[PDB]
């Protein structure tokens, strides 16, 4: 979601929404709303190297990276690993496996794991939500697989309950049935359902015949599953 | 005395050398309430006595706190 943010002195006062059609349409997270307060929170503010001790203490720059240029040398390519967070920009992922290029580190690992039956990763596309936010008004048919929208995209579960107010489509959890503010058909869980749909058989896949400009969603909590692949 | 100056004069006398007002303070006290200085201490730019500005409304960000645990 965009935003207009109002700081003042070098301090930020308060966040707004930055309206846009294609995500927001002006209505952000409530959660995202209050989130600047926890910027005031603790913070990294100074290096904190560990001593002798094993206890950290706080250290000047050259120090550390001094340090840590001292260590990266030794174990090029193998025994290596790099761990990106989930809020962490792109930019330092490119400049850290860059180098991990130049050492050919090939390691690469990332918060949440992602299935890759035949390597999803290469067609970009996978997993995309291929259709927009603005597309989901136009579909005459959706259906939601595991996580309830709301509790990672509550923009997206409002974009829901208004198509839902207006353009009038069916729409039905699958895994549970969390409490989300539309009315939705109940459903049992993945190992019949997914596969009486697959098969058609079950005849809410009959109704998923019956209606054209078909959607079909994932939680991307269900992606990992263990087995989820 | 031989340091005489301005400041030496109560707030009440204060303005009635400048003749804001024709009645001396004597025949209109003021209010007197509770939080008004008394002495009047008047004009102190030296001795220890001195004015000193600054900062105000405390801290920002709140720097992390370092684990006080071994390892």
């Amino acid at each position: 979601s965009n935003i207009v943010v109002s700081t003042r002195t070098g301090e930020v006062m308060r966040i707004l929404p930055r309206m846009h059609e294609d995500i927001n349409e002006e209505w952000i997270s409530d959660k995202t709303r209050f989130a600047y307060d926890g910027l005031k929170r603790q913070r990294l503010t100074e290096p904190m190297v560990r001593n002798e001790k094993g206890l950290l203490t706080y250290t000047s720059w050259e120090d550390a990276l001094s340090r840590v240029a001292g260590m990266l040398q030794s174990f090029q390519g193998k025994d290596v690993a790099a761990i990106a967070g989930g809020l962490v920009d792109a930019e330092a992922l490119v400049a850290l496996k860059d180098l991990l290029n130049r050492v050919d580190s090939d390691t690469l690992c990332t918060e949440e794991v992602f299935p890759t039956a035949g390597a999803g990763t290469d067609l970009r596309s996978n997993y995309l939500l291929n259709t927009t936010i603005a597309g989901v008004e136009e579909a005459d048919v959706v259906l939601l697989v595991g996580t309830n929208p709301r509790f990672e995209a509550p923009l997206f579960n409002a974009r829901i309950r208004k198509s839902w107010l207006h353009n009038d489509l069916k729409v039905a959890l699958i895994g549970s049935p969390v409490d989300l503010t539309y009315t939705y058909d109940h459903l049992g869980d993945s190992p019949k359902i997914l596969q009486d749909i697959a098969s058609g058989s079950h005849p809410f896949s009959q109704v998923l015949k019956e209606a054209k400009k078909p959607m079909v969603v994932l939680g991307s909590s269900a992606l990992q599953r263990n087995d989820g692949a | 005395f031989w340091d005489v100056d301005g400041s030496m004069v109560p707030p009440e006398w204060h303005r009635w050398l400048h003749s804001m007002t024709d009645d001396p303070p004597t025949t209109k006290p003021l209010t007197a309430r509770k939080f008004i200085w008394t002495n009047h201490k008047f004009n102190v730019t030296g001795t220890p006595e001195q004015y000193v500005p600054y900062s105000t409304t405390r801290k920002k960000i709140q720097e992390w706190i370092p684990p006080s645990t071994p390892y």
